[PDB]
């Protein structure tokens, strides 16, 4: 779906620069899945931070 | 499921009046993400709904209303960019703690800067917002201003804000490292030439700021100017 207006995706990228596009896509796909469990059509920071927490290491 | 909240996302004013009139206890009800109606009206810049809701929240300190991610309506406001909404939320009886951090440890200033909202960032700083709160990755707003390559923000933070300039993040990067990794040659030299940024520090992989340059053109330009 789409990112909420106040979302900050360009925050996950600034951390340990050098993430393959694949990982970025996995994170986004994972965030979208989390929004779905909330019955929301928009992605919030929590979805992004959570998605990142389990796609990086 | 959360009618009022929905009305706020869609900016259905007449709808908000109606729902609140019927069940006043909905003003501060939190939805599935821990948000109250004000989080959403602010998120979608519904100026009328926001004012209306605030008129009913005179006793409220926004610091007591972080959503599930730790974001208060004020963090949301600073991230969206509208100076007028931020002002509205600020000029109330009780004032928001300008340094309140989210669960990732970020402040409102981190948010406005990363999105390049100059006016909002200037407003926070002019009212006392610290320019050195370190988030979970040990980055301060300057780390973000450099990565987006905003000269305007770098001077605001290092000038008016007297920001620290050589702090290194969890990755070992100072703001300079960020400017060069993203191809912002002029912001990089601005940090070195005007605000005394050191370019001899090395990150956790032994690299120096000039060694993480987007390409050896930015690299060349930088060295040719510091």
């Amino acid at each position: 779906m789409s990112l909420a207006p106040e979302a900050d995706l360009d925050s996950l990228i600034i951390r340990n620069d050098s993430l393959s596009g694949a990982v970025i896509a996995a994170i986004m796909q994972e965030a979208g899945l989390r929004a779905v469990r909330k019955n929301r059509y928009v992605i919030l920071q929590s979805d992004l931070e959570e998605a990142y927490a389990t796609q990086v290491k | 499921n959360y009618p009022l909240h929905q009305a706020c996302m869609e900016n259905e004013f007449f709808k908000v009046q109606e729902l609140l009139h019927s069940k006043p206890s909905l003003l501060l009800q939190k939805d599935q993400d821990g948000r109250i109606p004000l989080h959403w009206s602010v998120s979608f810049q519904a100026h009328e709904i926001t004012s209306f809701l605030l008129s009913k929240m005179e006793n409220v300190n926004l610091d007591d209303y972080p959503d599930d991610s730790g974001w208060t309506p004020f963090h949301i406001a600073c991230s969206v960019g509208n100076l007028e909404v931020v002002k509205s939320l600020y000029d109330r009886p009780l004032k928001p703690d300008l340094n309140k951090i989210t669960n990732q440890g970020v402040t409102c200033l981190h948010l406005a800067v990363g999105k390049k909202w100059f006016e909002v960032s200037q407003f926070l700083i002019e009212n006392g917002a610290s320019v050195r709160i370190k988030d979970k990755f040990n980055q301060i707003p300057l780390h973000r201003a450099a990565s987006v390559g905003s000269l305007k923000l770098i001077e605001l933070l290092c000038g008016l804000g007297k920001s620290a300039v050589n702090w290194q993040d969890k990755q070992g990067w100072t703001p300079l490292f960020h400017a060069l990794a993203e191809g912002h040659g002029d912001a990089a030299v601005l940090l070195v030439e005007k605000y005394g940024a050191e370019y001899d520090l090395v990150d956790n992989k032994g690299a120096k700021a000039e060694d993480v340059a987007l390409n050896e053109q930015v690299k060349k330009f930088f060295l040719n100017n510091v």
